C-alpha cells in the first residue's frame, strides 16, 4: 500500500493549508503560504494519479498549474506589499 | 501532424476544394470582401483619429486603429471567403466560376 | 556499496585543495601580471602558503557574534557550502569517471545554481549590520539576474544535443566544439558565470569559518563554473580538434588543461577591468544579455530545424 | 482513458477504455456495457484482484490458528 | 522506510508553517515542505518534476516570499476505489511480468512530456502564457513608484 | 523616414538591434527557406 | 533509471558531516520596490525557461507545429517583457 | 622562461582536477570489475539485473 | 434524451484516435518492432 | 571592424553545418543501437515467459492447498469479464524505477 | 492548416488587438513629445472597436465554428450553446466598456492598463465558455482571476480598494484550490478529464451499486467551488465587501461578466457531472439560503452598492433555482433569468456611474432626484420595479418562469420561499422609490449630466426593460434553442 500514503500526505497538507488560511486570519503571509501548501497537495495528487494510472493528463496538468500557482503568489505579494503601504499595518 | 478539416455540422451549399489554400482563399475576393474590408478599415481608422485628439496623438491613434481595422476586416474578408469556397456560406458565383474550370 | 564515501572523499578533498590552490594561483598570477612576485618566501615558490594561512587561520581564538538566534548564522555558510559542493556530483572529467550520471543533469545544475542564492541572504540577515543586509540583498538579485540568462544559455547548449546527460553532452561535440559555432553565446556564458560569481567587474562586495566556508564555496563555484564553460563548449575531455597522434594523454588531462585556461580568464578578467556599478549590473544583466540569450535561443532552434539538422 | 503512456507507450487501460467507449457508442442503455465498465474501471484500481489476494491471505491467517 | 520519514518531516514542517511566530522561521520551514516533496517526486520516478520544484518553489516563489518578508518589517505573527493491499510479497514479488518490447526504446519523463506539451495540447500551453503576461502587468501597476 | 530612423535606433540601441536581426534570421529560416526547402 | 540519485544523497550527508567538521575545527582547540519587480521578472522567465526544457529536448519528435508553439509562448512574454522595459522596471 | 612560477599552482589545481576524475575510475571499477556506463535506461538496468540473476544461477 | 452518448457530437475520441493512433506515444510496442519489414 | 562579423558569421554557418553532419552520425549509432535490441528480444521475452508461467503454476498449487475447503472459490479466474490476460498487479505503483 | 484556424478567429483577433493596445499604450504613454498624454480613454475607445470587431467575427461566423471539431475536440468544444453565451459575453463587455468611458475623465483614471487587462480577462472567458475539459476550465477561470485580482486593486492610494483587492484574492485563491483538489478527485477515480470520456463514465453507474467515495467528494469539492465563484450562500465570504471596496466601473463588470462564464461552465458540468442528482439537492439548500439572506440583508443597508450586492446574491439564488430542477424548462429558465438579470444589472450600475460623479454613497442621498433630475428618477424607479419583479416590467418573465420550472419538478417548498422572498425584495426595492419621491430633505445634492454614452445605455435599457412584454418571443426561443443544444 503505497497509493494510500501518497493520498493521504497530500490529503494533510491540504488540511494544513486550510487550516492556516482559517487560523491565521491576523496574518497575510500565512494565508498566501497556506494557499500554496493547498496547491501543492493538488500537485501532487495530480502527479500520483498520472503515475499511478499510467497516463499523462496529470502532469501535463501538473506543470500548467504551476504557472497559476507562481502567478498567484506575485499578484498576492504586490496586492501585500500595496496593502501595508496605505494603512501602515497588517 | 495529423489534421483534419471535417465539420460536426455539414454543409448547406455545394462544396467546392473543401480544404482551400491561403493564396486561393486570397485570390476568392469579391467586390463584397472589398467592401466590407474597406468598410472596416475606415471605421476604425476614424475612430482612432477621432478617439486621439484628446490625449494628442491624431496619427498615433489612427496608425494604430487603422492596424487593427486591417487585421479584423482581413480576417472577415478571409472568414468569409473560404466559407464561400468550403460550402459554409451561399457560393453563388464560386460554383458558377468553379464549373467553367 | 561500503565504497560510495571513499568516492565522495576523493572528489571533495582534492576539490578542497585546488580550491586553496587556486587563490594561491590568484594571487600569484595577480602579481606577475603587475610586474612583481607573489608568496614565494614560505615555499619553494610559494606553495605551501595555503597550508600556512589554513593553520593561522585555524588559530586564532575566535569568538561567535552570538547576538542573533545563532543557528541562521551558523548553518547559512554551511547552507552554501553544501550547495557548492553538491554539483560536482554530476560534471563528468572523462567517459566513465562521473560519480553520479544523472538523465537530468542540466536541469539539475540550473536548481543547484539556483538554490545557491539564500546562504548569502541569509547570512546578510543574520548578522544585525543593516548595510550588510543590503550588500546581501543586492547580491542576491544580481545572481538572479544573471541565473536567467545562464538558464537561456544552457538551452541553447540543449537545442543541439537533445539530451539532459552531461555525459552525452560531450559526446556530441565529437564532431566539433559547440564553441565554434555558438561563439558569441560561450562568451555570454563566460561573462554570465562572471556576474553569477560575483567576480570581477560584477563583484560588488564574519570571523573564522563561517567567513572560511563562503569563501570556500565562492570559489568551489569559480572552478565549478570553469568546468562548465569547457564542458559545454570546449568539448569536455575530447582531444584537440585535429592531428591525432597524442591520443596517448589521458581524457581527463584534456579536462583539466581547459579548466586552467578558464582559471587563468577568470583571472585575467579581474586583472585587467575595472568594477561596475550596481545601477549598471542589472542593467546590463537585464537589457543586454536576456535579449541575446533568448535571440540566440531563436536563432539556433530555427537553423536546425529549417534544414532538419536535429539530434 | 487518454491513451498517452507515461514512458512513450499506448497506456496500460487505453485498450480497455476503447472497448468499453465501442461499446457505448452503440448501446443506447448502459446496462450492455457494464461489464466492460467493470473492465475499465478493474484496470485502473485493481480492486478486485487485490480483493481476492486479500481474502487468500485472510484465509490462510484463519487456517494458522 | 524511507517514504515514512519524508513524510513525516513534511508535515512536521508544514505544521510550522500554519503555526510559526516568527514569519521567516515561517517561509523556512515553507522552504522544507517543498525539499521533501521534490524527494517524495523523486520516489515516483518523475525526476523532471522534483527537479522543477525545487527551481520553482523553492528557487523562485519561496525567494520572493523571502524578500518580502525580510526586507519588509520582520514584524511578528481507500476500500473503495482502490483497497491496499496486504503485505503479502514473497511469492508476488516473484510474480513479476517484464514485457521487454517496452524497453527497447524508453523515453524519460522530459521528452515524454514535450511530445504532446506542445502540438497536441499547445492551447493550454499559450493559456499559461497569457496567465504570465497578466502577472508581468499587474505587477508594475499595483506596485510601480519612479523617481 | 525609414533609412534615417533605423539608423537613429541601430546607433543608440546596438544589443536590441543585433539581437532583432538574428532572432528574425532565425524566424525567416523556417518560414520563407524551409518551404522552398520542401519543394526539392 | 533513478538509482543515480542515491550517491547523490550520499554525497549531501558526507558533505554535511564534513562541513560540521570543519565547524568543529576551532572547537577542539528601509524597503525598496524594486527587489520586489525583480523577483517577479525573475519569477517569469524562470518559468519560461522552465517551460523550455521538454521542448529543446523534444524539438525533433514535433516539427514546424511545437516550434511555433513555443515561437508564440516568447512572442507574448517578449511583448510583456517589452512592456516591462518601456515602463522603466529594468532601470536603477 | 620567467612566467613558469605562475604555472605551478594553476597546475597543482589541474592535478587535483585529474585526480579527482581518476579516483571513481579506479574505486568504482576496484567494486564493480567494470567501468561505469554512461547513458543507464532500463533496458540496460533490467538486463543488468538479468546478468547477475543468470551469474547466480550459473 | 435516450441515449444521448450514442450521438454522433458525443463521439469524437472514436474518429480521432484511430488517426492518431500510429503517433509516437501511443503505439503499441510490439507494433514499433514489425514494423522493420 | 568588418572581418570580425565575417569570420563569426562564416564560422557561426559552418559549424552549425558541422553539428548537424555530427548529430546524424549519432542519430546513426543510435538505431544500430536500437536495431541490436530487437534482434535479441525474443530470446528474453522466451525466458521471461518460462520463468513467469513456473511461478505462476506455483503460485495456483499454493492458492489451491490453502482454501480447498472455501465451497465458493475457482482458482486463478480470471478478474476481467473480457477475457484479457494481464500481468498480476503489485502494491508498488512504480516497481521498475528503482 | 491555416483553416483549422477559423474557429479561433474571434479569440485570435481579440488576443491580437490586446497586444497591439498594449504596445500602443506603453509606447505613447511614456513619450516626451507629447507631455505623458493619458490615453486611458483612447486605448478605451479602441478596445471597444475590437470588440465590437470581434463580435462582427464571431456572430457572422455561424457554421464555421464546428469546423476541425476533431483536432479541435480534445481542446474545446464549440457548438450552439458556446454561440450565443459568448455573444452575450461580448455584448455585456462592450457595455461595461462604454460606461467606462466617463470615469477616465473626470475622476482622471489615466491608466490604460485597466481596458488592457478587461480585454484579457475577456479572452480567458471566451476560452472559458468553449472549454470542455477540467484543465481548460481551470485554466480559463485563473487567467480571468488573475485579471480581476489586478483591476479590484486598482486604486492604490485607496483603503478600500486594497483591502477589497486583497480579500477577493485570497477568497478566489481558495476557492480554485477547493475545486482543483475536485478536479484531482475526479481524475483519479475514473482516469479521464475530457467531459465526453467523463460522461460516458458516469452515466451508467448512477450510484447503482455503490457510491464512489472519490467521485462522488470530487463531485462535491468542484460544486463548492463554483458556488464560491458566484457567490451562493454560506460561500459569500466577502462578497459585499469587495463589491463595494471595488471601484464602480470594476463593480459593474464583476457583477455581470463572470456569472454568464461561470454559469455555463456549470451547465456544462451538469450534462455529465449529474451524479445521482448531488448537485441538485446542493443547489436547492444553496438557493434557498441564498434568496433568503439576500432578501433577509438588503433591508438592513443604507448604501447604495451594498444593496447592489445583496440584490445580485439574491438573484444568484433566484437563478440556481432553474439549477435545482434539471429539465429543459427549468435550464430555459436559468437563462432567461441571467439574461434579464445582466441587463438590469447592466442600467442600474449605469445609473450609479452617473450618479458617482458627484459621490454619491447612501440611499438618502438621492432623495431630492424627483425633482433636480424628474427622468433619472423614473429611470431608477423601472429599474428598482424590475429587480423586485412587478408584473408590467421585464424583472418579473425570469422570476415567473424560474417559479413555473421549480413547480414542474415538483419542488413546493422552493416556491413558498421564492414568493416571501419576493415580498421582502419587493418592501426594500420600493423603499428605494419612497425617498426619491415622497422625502423632502432639508439639504439636497446636485448631480452633474451624464454623458452620451451612458444615456444611450440607459435609454435602450429602459425600453427594453418596460417593452420586454409585449415582444418576448426571441428571447424564449434562442433559450429553448441554447437549452436543447445542451446534450444534443
Ligand atoms: C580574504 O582573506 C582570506 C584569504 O586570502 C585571500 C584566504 O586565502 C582564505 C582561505 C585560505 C585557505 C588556504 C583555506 C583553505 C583550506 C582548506 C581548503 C583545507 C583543505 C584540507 C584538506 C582537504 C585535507 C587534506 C587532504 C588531502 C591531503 C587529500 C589529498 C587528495 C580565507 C578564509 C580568507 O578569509
Ligand atoms: C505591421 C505589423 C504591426 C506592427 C506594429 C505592431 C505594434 C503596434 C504598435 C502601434 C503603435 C505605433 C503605431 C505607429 C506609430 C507611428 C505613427 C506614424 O507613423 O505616423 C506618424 C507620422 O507619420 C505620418 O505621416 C502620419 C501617418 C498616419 C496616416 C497614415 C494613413 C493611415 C494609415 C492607417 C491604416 C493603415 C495602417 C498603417 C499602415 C500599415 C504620426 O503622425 P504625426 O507625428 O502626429 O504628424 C506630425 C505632424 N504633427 C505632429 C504636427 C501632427
Ligand atoms: C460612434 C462614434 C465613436 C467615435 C468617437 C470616439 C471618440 C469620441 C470623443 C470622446 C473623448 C473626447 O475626446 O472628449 C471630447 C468630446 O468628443 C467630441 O467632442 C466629439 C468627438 C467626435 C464624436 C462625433 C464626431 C463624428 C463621429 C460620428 C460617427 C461618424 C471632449 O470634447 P470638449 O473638450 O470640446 O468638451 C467640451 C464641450 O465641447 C463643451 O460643450
Ligand atoms: C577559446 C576561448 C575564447 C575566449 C572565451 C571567453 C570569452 C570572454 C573573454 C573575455 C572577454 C571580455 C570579458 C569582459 C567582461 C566584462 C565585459 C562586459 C561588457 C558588456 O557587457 O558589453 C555590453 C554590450 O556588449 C555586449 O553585448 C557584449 C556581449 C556580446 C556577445 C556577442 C554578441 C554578438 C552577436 C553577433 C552575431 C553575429 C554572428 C552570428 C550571426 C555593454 O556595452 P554598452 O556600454 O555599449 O551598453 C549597451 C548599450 N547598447
Amino acid at each position: 500500500m503505497d497509493l494510500i500514503k501518497y493520498f493521504t500526505f497530500s490529503m494533510i497538507i491540504f488540511i494544513l493549508g486550510i487550516w492556516g488560511i482559517l487560523l491565521n486570519r491576523r496574518n497575510i503571509l500565512i494565508m498566501l503560504m497556506s494557499i500554496e501548501l493547498m496547491l501543492l497537495a493538488v500537485n501532487l495528487n495530480f502527479l500520483v494519479f498520472s503515475v499511478s494510472l499510467d497516463d499523462m493528463m496529470g502532469q501535463v496538468f501538473a506543470l500548467l498549474v504551476l504557472t497559476v500557482a507562481a502567478a498567484e503568489s506575485a499578484i498576492g505579494l504586490a496586492i501585500f506589499v500595496i496593502t501595508f503601504r496605505v494603512r501602515g499595518t497588517i | 501532424m495529423n489534421t483534419d478539416i471535417t465539420a460536426l455540422e455539414k454543409a448547406q451549399y455545394p462544396v467546392v476544394d473543401r480544404n482551400p489554400a491561403f493564396t486561393k482563399v486570397v485570390g476568392n475576393f469579391s467586390t463584397l470582401d472589398y467592401l466590407r474590408f474597406s468598410t472596416i478599415t475606415g471605421i476604425s481608422v476614424t475612430v482612432g483619429y477621432l478617439s486621439g485628439i484628446k490625449p494628442g496623438i491624431k496619427g498615433p491613434s489612427m496608425v494604430t486603429g487603422g492596424l487593427i481595422g486591417l487585421m479584423g476586416g482581413f480576417m472577415y474578408a478571409y472568414q468569409n471567403s473560404a466559407g464561400r469556397l468550403m460550402g459554409f456560406f451561399p457560393n453563388d458565383g464560386e460554383v458558377a466560376s468553379y464549373q467553367k474550370r | 556499496y561500503i565504497a560510495v564515501p571513499a568516492e565522495i572523499l576523493g572528489i571533495i578533498l582534492p576539490l578542497l585543495l585546488g580550491v586553496a590552490f587556486l587563490v594561491l594561483a590568484e594571487r600569484k598570477v595577480m602579481a606577475f601580471v603587475q610586474r612583481r612576485k607573489g608568496p614565494d618566501v614560505v615555499g619553494s615558490f610559494g606553495l605551501l602558503q595555503p597550508l600556512a594561512d589554513g593553520l593561522k587561520l585555524i588559530l586564532k581564538e575566535p569568538i561567535s557574534p552570538s547576538s542573533a538566534n545563532f543557528f541562521l548564522f551558523r548553518m547559512a555558510p554551511v547552507a552554501t557550502f553544501m550547495l557548492s559542493l553538491v554539483a560536482w556530483a554530476v560534471v563528468p572529467f572523462d567517459y566513465g569517471m562521473v560519480l553520479s550520471d544523472l538523465n537530468i543533469g542540466l536541469l539539475y545544475l540550473f536548481a543547484i545554481s539556483s538554490l545557491g542564492v539564500y546562504g548569502i541572504i541569509i547570512a546578510g540577515r543574520s548578522s544585525n549590520s543593516k548595510y550588510a543586509f543590503l550588500g546581501a540583498l543586492r547580491s542576491a538579485a544580481q545572481m538572479v539576474s544573471y541565473e536567467v540568462s545562464i538558464g537561456l544559455i544552457l538551452i541553447t547548449v540543449l537545442i543541439c544535443v537533445g539530451s539532459c546527460n552531461l555525459s552525452e553532452i560531450v559526446m556530441a561535440q565529437k564532431q566539433i566544439w559547440f564553441g565554434i559555432p555558438l561563439f558569441p553565446v560561450l562568451v555570454m556564458f563566460f561573462i554570465s558565470c562572471l556576474a553569477e560569481t560575483n567576480r570581477a567587474p560584477f563583484d560588488l562586495p564574519y570571523s573564522s569559518m563561517g567567513f572560511a566556508l563562503f569563501f570556500l564555496g565562492e570559489y568551489a563555484n569559480m572552478i565549478l563554473m570553469s568546468g562548465l564553460c569547457t564542458l559545454f563548449f570546449l568539448g569536455g575531455w575530447l582531444p584537440i580538434l585535429d592531428l591525432p597522434i597524442f591520443k596517448k594523454i589521458p581524457g581527463s588531462i584534456w579536462f583539466s588543461i581547459k579548466v586552467l585556461f578558464f582559471l587563468f580568464l577568470y583571472i585575467w578578467v579581474r586583472a585587467a577591468f575595472p568594477r561596475y556599478r550596481y545601477d549598471q549590473l542589472m542593467g546590463l544583466g537585464w537589457k543586454v544579455f536576456l535579449p541575446l540569450s533568448l535571440a540566440w535561443v531563436v536563432s539556433v532552434s530555427g537553423l536546425l530545424v529549417t534544414f532538419q539538422w536535429l539530434p | 482513458a487518454s491513451g498517452w503512456g507515461i514512458t512513450g507507450n499506448k497506456g496500460r487501460c487505453y485498450d480497455f477504455w476503447m472497448d468499453f467507449s465501442e461499446c457505448m457508442s452503440h448501446c443506447r442503455e448502459p446496462k450492455d456495457c457494464t461489464l466492460l465498465r467493470e473492465d475499465y474501471l478493474e484496470c485502473l484500481h485493481h480492486s478486485k484482484e487485490f480483493q481476492r489476494r486479500n481474502r487468500i491471505y485472510k484465509e490462510e491467517q484463519r487456517k494458522l490458528r | 522506510m524511507i517514504l515514512s520519514v519524508l513524510s513525516s518531516l513534511a508535515l512536521v514542517s508544514g505544521l510550522m508553517v500554519v503555526r510559526a511566530k516568527n514569519p521567516v522561521h515561517s517561509v523556512l520551514f515553507f522552504i522544507l515542505v517543498f525539499c521533501d516533496t521534490s524527494g517524495l517526486l523523486l520516489l515516483l520516478g518523475l525526476d523532471f518534476f522534483a527537479m522543477i520544484f525545487l527551481v520553482v518553489y523553492i528557487g523562485a516563489i519561496a525567494v520572493l516570499f523571502l524578500f518580502v518578508v525580510m526586507m519588509f518589517h520582520i514584524q511578528i505573527a481507500l476500500d473503495n476505489e482502490s483497497i491496499p493491499l496486504l503485505p503479502t510479497q514473497r511469492n508476488t514479488t516473484s510474480l513479476r511480468y517484464t514485457v521487454y518490447a517496452g524497453k527497447v526504446r524508453s523515453w524519460t519523463n522530459l521528452e515524454t512530456l514535450g511530445n504532446l506539451l506542445y502540438t497536441y495540447y499547445f492551447v493550454w500551453f499559450l493559456v499559461s502564457s497569457l496567465i504570465l503576461l497578466v502577472a508581468m502587468i499587474g505587477a508594475i501597476v499595483l506596485t510601480m513608484h519612479r523617481t | 523616414p525609414v533609412m534615417e530612423k533605423l539608423r537613429m535606433f541601430v546607433a543608440q540601441e546596438p544589443v536590441v538591434a543585433a539581437s532583432c536581426l538574428i532572432g528574425g534570421v532565425g524566424l525567416f529560416l523556417p518560414a520563407v527557406v524551409r518551404p522552398i526547402l520542401d519543394s526539392l | 533509471m533513478m538509482l543515480e540519485f542515491a550517491p547523490i544523497f550520499i554525497y549531501l550527508v558526507i558533505s554535511l558531516l564534513v562541513s560540521l567538521i570543519l565547524l568543529g575545527v576551532p572547537f577542539l582547540f528601509r524597503f525598496d520596490i524594486r527587489f520586489y519587480l525583480v523577483s517577479i521578472l525573475f519569477l517569469i522567465f524562470d518559468l519560461e525557461v522552465t517551460f523550455f526544457f521538454p521542448w529543446a529536448v523534444s524539438l525533433n519528435k514535433i516539427d514546424l507545429f511545437g516550434f511555433w508553439s513555443m515561437m508564440a509562448f516568447l512572442f507574448i512574454l517578449t511583448i510583456g517583457f517589452l512592456y516591462e522595459w518601456k515602463r522603466g522596471a529594468l532601470d536603477w | 622562461l620567467v612566467w613558469l612560477e605562475a604555472m605551478l599552482p594553476l597546475g597543482i589545481i589541474g592535478g587535483m582536477l585529474c585526480i579527482m576524475g581518476n579516483s571513481q575510475y579506479y574505486i568504482h571499477k576496484a567494486y564493480h570489475g567494470r567501468p561505469k556506463h554512461i547513458g543507464h535506461d532500463e533496458w540496460d538496468v533490467a538486463m543488468e539485473r538479468r546478468d547477475k540473476k543468470v551469474v547466480e544461477k550459473a | 434524451p435516450y441515449g444521448f452518448w450514442t450521438f454522433e457530437r458525443h463521439n469524437a475520441q472514436l474518429r480521432w484516435d484511430p488517426q492518431i493512433s500510429q503517433v509516437a506515444g501511443r503505439r503499441d510496442p510490439y507494433d514499433d518492432l514489425l514494423e522493420d519489414n | 571592424a568588418m572581418a570580425m562579423f565575417l569570420a563569426v558569421s562564416g564560422a557561426f554557418a559552418w559549424g552549425m553545418y558541422q553539428v548537424g553532419q555530427g548529430n546524424k552520425i549519432r542519430r546513426a549509432l543510435k538505431e544500430e543501437k536500437y536495431a541490436a535490441r530487437r534482434t535479441i528480444l525474443p530470446i528474453l521475452q522466451a525466458e521471461e515467459d518460462e520463468r513467469f508461467v513456473s511461478e505462476w503454476k506455483k503460485y495456483l498449487e499454493y492458492e489451491a492447498d490453502v482454501m480447498k475447503d472455501v465451497p465458493g472459490w475457482k482458482v486463478g479466474e480470471n478478474v476481467y469479464n473480457s477475457g484479457r490476460w494481464m500481468p498480476p498487479a503489485t502494491g508498488e505503483l512504480r516497481p521498475d524505477v528503482w | 492548416m491555416f483553416n483549422l484556424f477559423l474557429a479561433v478567429f474571434p479569440e485570435i483577433f481579440i488576443i491580437n488587438a490586446t497586444f497591439i493596445l498594449l504596445i500602443h499604450g506603453v509606447v505613447f504613454s511614456t513619450s516626451k513629445k507629447y507631455d505623458y498624454p493619458p490615453l486611458a480613454s483612447n486605448v478605451g475607445w479602441l478596445g471597444l472597436l475590437s470588440v465590437l470587431i470581434t463580435l462582427l467575427l464571431l456572430a457572422a461566423g455561424a457554421p464555421l465554428l464546428t469546423i476541425a471539431h476533431l483536432f479541435w475536440n480534445n481542446l474545446f468544444r464549440r457548438d450552439n450553446f458556446t454561440y450565443f453565451c459568448q455573444i452575450f459575453l461580448l455584448l455585456s463587455t462592450a457595455g461595461t466598456i462604454s460606461m467606462c468611458f466617463d470615469f477616465f475623465d473626470q475622476e482622471r483614471f489615466d491608466a490604460f492598463e485597466f481596458i488592457v487587462l478587461i480585454l484579457l480577462s475577456t479572452c480567458g472567458m471566451l476560452f472559458m465558455i468553449s472549454a470542455y475539459d477540467l484543465i481548460a476550465m481551470y485554466l480559463a477561470i485563473e487567467l480571468q482571476s488573475l485579471c480581476f485580482y489586478v483591476i479590484a486593486a486598482s486604486k492604490r492610494k485607496s483603503e478600500f480598494s486594497t483591502e477589497a483587492g486583497l480579500k477577493y484574492l485570497i477568497l478566489g485563491a481558495f476557492s480554485s484550490g477547493i475545486l482543483l483538489f475536485g478536479c484531482s478527485m475526479i481524475y483519479g477515480s475514473t482516469g479521464a478529464t475530457h467531459f465526453d470520456q467523463l460522461a460516458k463514465i458516469l452515466t451508467g453507474y448512477e450510484i447503482t451499486g455503490a457510491r464512489s467515495s472519490g467521485i462522488f467528494m470530487g463531485i462535491l469539492f468542484i460544486a463548492v467551488g463554483f458556488l464560491f465563484k458566484i457567490t451562493a450562500v454560506p460561500f459569500h465570504m466577502w462578497a459585499p465587501d469587495i463589491y463595494e471596496g471595488s471601484p464602480t466601473p470594476v463593480t459593474a463588470f464583476l457583477s455581470i461578466a463572470p456569472k454568464i462564464s461561470i454559469f455555463a461552465n456549470i451547465l456544462r458540468v451538469f450534462i455529465y457531472g449529474s451524479y445521482g442528482a448531488t448537485l441538485q439537492q446542493i443547489f436547492f439548500f444553496c438557493s434557498i439560503a441564498s434568496m433568503i439572506l439576500g432578501a433577509l440583508a438588503a433591508m438592513a443597508q443604507t448604501k447604495v452598492k451594498r444593496l447592489l450586492a445583496y440584490s445580485s446574491i439574491g438573484h444568484v439564488g433566484y437563478i440556481c433555482i432553474g439549477f435545482s430542477c434539471g429539465t429543459i424548462e427549468g435550464i430555459q429558465s436559468l437563462l432567461i433569468g441571467i439574461f434579464i438579470y445582466a441587463l438590469m444589472t447592466m442600467d442600474a450600475f449605469a445609473i450609479v456611474l452617473a450618479l458617482r460623479q458627484t459621490r454619491v454613497k447612501y440611499i438618502a442621498d438621492l432623495g431630492a432626484l424627483a425633482k433636480t433630475n424628474p427622468i433619472l428618477a423614473i429611470t431608477f424607479s423601472i429599474t428598482m420595479f424590475s429587480y423586485a419583479g412587478i408584473p408590467p416590467l421585464a424583472g418579473f418573465c425570469s422570476k415567473f418562469y424560474l417559479f413555473f420550472a421549480a413547480l414542474g419538478c415538483g419542488a413546493y417548498f422552493l416556491a413558498l420561499v421564492g414568493v416571501v422572498t419576493s415580498v421582502i425584495g419587493c418592501f426594500y426595492y420600493i423603499r428605494l422609490v419612497k425617498r426619491m419621491f415622497f422625502d423632502t430633505p432639508r439639504t439636497w445634492i446636485l448631480y452633474e449630466p451624464m454623458d452620451r454614452n451612458k444615456s444611450l445605455l440607459l435609454a435602450m435599457t429602459s425600453f427594453f426593460i418596460t417593452l420586454f412584454l409585449l415582444y418576448p418571443s426571441p428571447l424564449f426561443s434562442v433559450t429553448h434553442q441554447m437549452a436543447l443544444s445542451l446534450y444534443l
